[PDB]
């Protein structure tokens, strides 16, 4: 079976370059074309260009002339877009896809970041009684959040991580419980930061 | 060539026939592909030339039209076809998309229970006063949030936040975010948040009294 | 210059040209402008180089004449399996030398387990030959007209079973069905002509920049639903 598989999720700083990979396996990628198609955040598709390895041509869309560079190396049966002078719109998951006109076959798609905020850490906030749990001012994503170490997942709205003004993103966490049980049941919110290795648990006191 | 979706949205049961249709600026003959995609996936390709079925793709699925207007049309609509489905022109460069059609559940309409959230004495240590304002299990999406600091209409220091449709219930949560500064929150009072949703005769304000 | 000679049925070279309007239709098999879809202009000047030109690649731009899709030597059927070919071409035996696109698909006869897809319309060509003498080689016109189109040509049957040849008033009305049902099978299938017209503006393209090696006195070429 052929099957895409492209390289990890990548954080990059304004003016930077990201170069993205794409490995075709099951089919021997000679007699095809690979397409590289971006996706921002709330956003729709985005097609970039294309690359038919067994000739290395390449053909990209107007708005990205001089900034991509799309390549493959027959032998790894692999295929590259390089995005230069990186700016915090290109923020967005690049797929990688096979065909030209249609695509019937895609990668899973490379996460790539733009922002000149370096890899600070989270800070944890209560919010008292419905008892909620704020994550403040970290970078880059993602943030785990389980209420007694996951034991409490009944009526928990985790709301995605919002970008702020200072360029560091802020998640937060809700539950819905009952007013008697407040005075004896010790709810506390879990959350844990990986690329910075923050382990916060937090208490909630009204 | 730009690509027109419509609707944006669609609220949908198991079973109901779907249509969704696709506008193209100029004639495209039968150059137009179909793709479905759900959050964190990458697109999977449906109908390709308008009309034809890509292998493995369940029958269910049927493309129709020519020239500049398309439709998708999704018979007895499962469990697994709430998504995101977009079509493509295919006949000049670039490859446009249109700006998809969200495909989600019905539900009965369900008012939001509203709840506001001083910052904590935590936060304000920090030199920084977040106020959180929270509707909880609501449907539909569609929801309007309004702060007040002293019967003052605030704008541009909010951010609101919606989660995904729940898997249990079909409803939204919301959360708005008012940011201040320390000081700017010392200086004032009463912290209102006001909502207006569906469900709702009239909107509904929580508030509280700084200290 | 030669506005005398401007769609007088009779192909002028020196008057083919875009300027001219490829001697008025006369120079591209009727067609009036072959990449009148295509959203760069000069295109046509490319269609002719045997090499890829990536921004004349797209359907409306008639795929650069195939060179982005066929680069290397299956851009073409051997020469010395071409008269094998045309003899052996919907024979009702599969001969697997002649089971490409580039030499004609054998005629569907190693395909004879997978359904037709059929492109929209009818492809309708006036050869200044008469029936009986076209039908004498039609197994090498077809063999040779799927080899150009990179796609399985057949001649539309009517409702007592006959091919669809009538003549011209001297010639030929020919009405041929393109089937996709091994275009489709991969590797690139996006480079499949949908309908017929869109095969006959790719014909008129190549009759218009004088690369069409078809041994036929083609007239014209046209779609038709
Ligand atoms: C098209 O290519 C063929 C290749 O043999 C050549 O003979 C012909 O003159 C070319 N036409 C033009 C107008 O360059
Ligand atoms: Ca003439
Ligand atoms: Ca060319
Ligand atoms: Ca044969």
């Amino acid at each position: 079976q052929v099957q895409l598989v492209q390289s990890g999720a990548e954080v990059k700083k304004p003016g930077s370059s990201v170069k993205v990979s794409c490995k075709a396996s099951g089919g021997t990628f000679s007699s095809y074309t690979i397409s590289w198609v971006r996706q921002a955040p709330g956003q729709g598709l985005e097609w970039m260009g294309w690359i038919k390895p067994r000739w290395g041509a390449a053909h990209y869309a107007q708005k990205f002339q001089g900034r991509v560079t799309i390549t493959a190396d027959e032998s790894t049966s692999t295929a590259y877009m390089e995005l230069s002078s990186l700016r915090s719109e290109d923020t967005a998951v690049y797929y990688c896809a096979r065909g030209s006109f249609w695509f019937g076959y895609w990668g899973q798609g490379t996460l790539v970041t733009v922002s000149s905020a370096s890899t600070k850490g989270p800070s944890v906030f209560p919010l008292a009684p419905a008892l909620g749990c704020l994550v403040k001012d970290y970078f880059p994503e993602p943030v785990t959040v389980s209420w007694n170490s996951g034991a409490l997942t009944s009526g928990v709205h985790t709301f995605p991580a919002v970008l702020q003004s200072s360029g560091l993103y802020s998640l937060s966490s809700v539950v819905t419980v009952p007013s008697s049980s407040l005075g004896t049941q010790t709810y506390i919110c879990n959350v844990n930061h990986k690329p910075s290795n923050t382990k916060v648990d937090k208490r909630v006191e009204p | 060539i730009q690509m027109t979706q419509s609707p944006s949205s669609l609220s949908a049961s198991v079973g109901d026939r779907v249509t969704i249709t696709c506008r193209a600026s100029q004639g495209i003959n039968n150059y137009l592909n179909w793709y479905q995609q759900k959050p964190g996936k990458a697109p999977k390709l449906l109908i390709y030339d308008a009309s034809k079925l890509q292998s493995g793709v369940p029958s269910r699925f049927s493309g129709s039209g020519s020239g500049t207007d398309f439709t998708l049309t999704i018979s007895s609509l499962q469990p697994e076809d709430f998504a995101t489905y977009y079509c493509q022109q295919y006949l000049q460069y670039p490859m446009t998309f249109g700006q998809g059609t969200k495909v989600e559940i019905k539900r009965t309409v369900a008012a939001p229970s509203v709840f506001i959230f001083p910052p904590s004495d935590e936060q304000l240590k920090s030199g920084t006063a977040s106020v959180v304002c929270l509707l909880n299990n609501f449907y539909p999406r569609e929801a309007k949030v309004q702060w007040k600091v002293d019967n003052a209409l605030q704008s541009g220091n909010s951010q609101e936040s919606v989660t995904e449709q729940d898997s249990k219930d079909s409803t939204y949560s919301l959360s708005s975010t008012l940011t201040l500064s320390k000081a700017d929150y010392e200086k004032h009072k009463v912290y209102a948040c006001e909502v207006t949703h569906q469900g709702l005769s009239s909107p509904v304000t929580k508030s509280f009294n700084r200290g | 210059a030669c506005q005398a000679k401007r769609g007088d049925q009779r192909c002028d070279r020196e008057c083919n040209s875009p300027g001219c309007g490829w001697d008025g239709g006369d120079c591209s098999l009727s067609v009036g402008d072959p990449w009148r879809q295509c959203e760069a202009l000069q295109c046509w000047r490319l269609f002719n180089n045997s090499r890829c030109d990536p921004a004349c690649s797209s359907p409306a731009c008639l795929y650069d004449n195939f060179d982005c899709h066929a680069g290397g030597r299956e851009r073409t059927c051997n020469p010395v399996y071409e008269k094998y070919c045309a003899d052996h071409f919907a024979d009702g035996r599969c001969d697997q030398g002649c089971n490409t696109e580039e030499c004609g698909w054998d005629g569907l006869d190693c395909a004879s387990e997978v359904p037709a897809l059929l492109a929209r319309g009818v492809l309708v060509l006036t050869v200044l030959l008469p029936p009986e003498e076209l039908l004498r080689s039609s197994a090498d016109f077809l063999q040779r007209l799927s080899a150009i189109l990179r796609t399985s040509l057949r001649f539309r049957l009517d409702a007592h079973g006959q091919a669809m040849v009538f003549p011209y008033h001297i010639g030929s009305v020919v009405m041929l069905e393109i089937d996709n049902r091994l275009c489709l099978q991969s590797p690139e299938n996006d480079h499949c002509f949908p309908d017929a017209q869109s095969a006959a503006d790719y014909l008129g393209a190549l009759s218009a920049v004088e690369r069409l090696d078809f041994p036929y006195p083609l007239r014209d070429v046209r779609g038709e639903p």
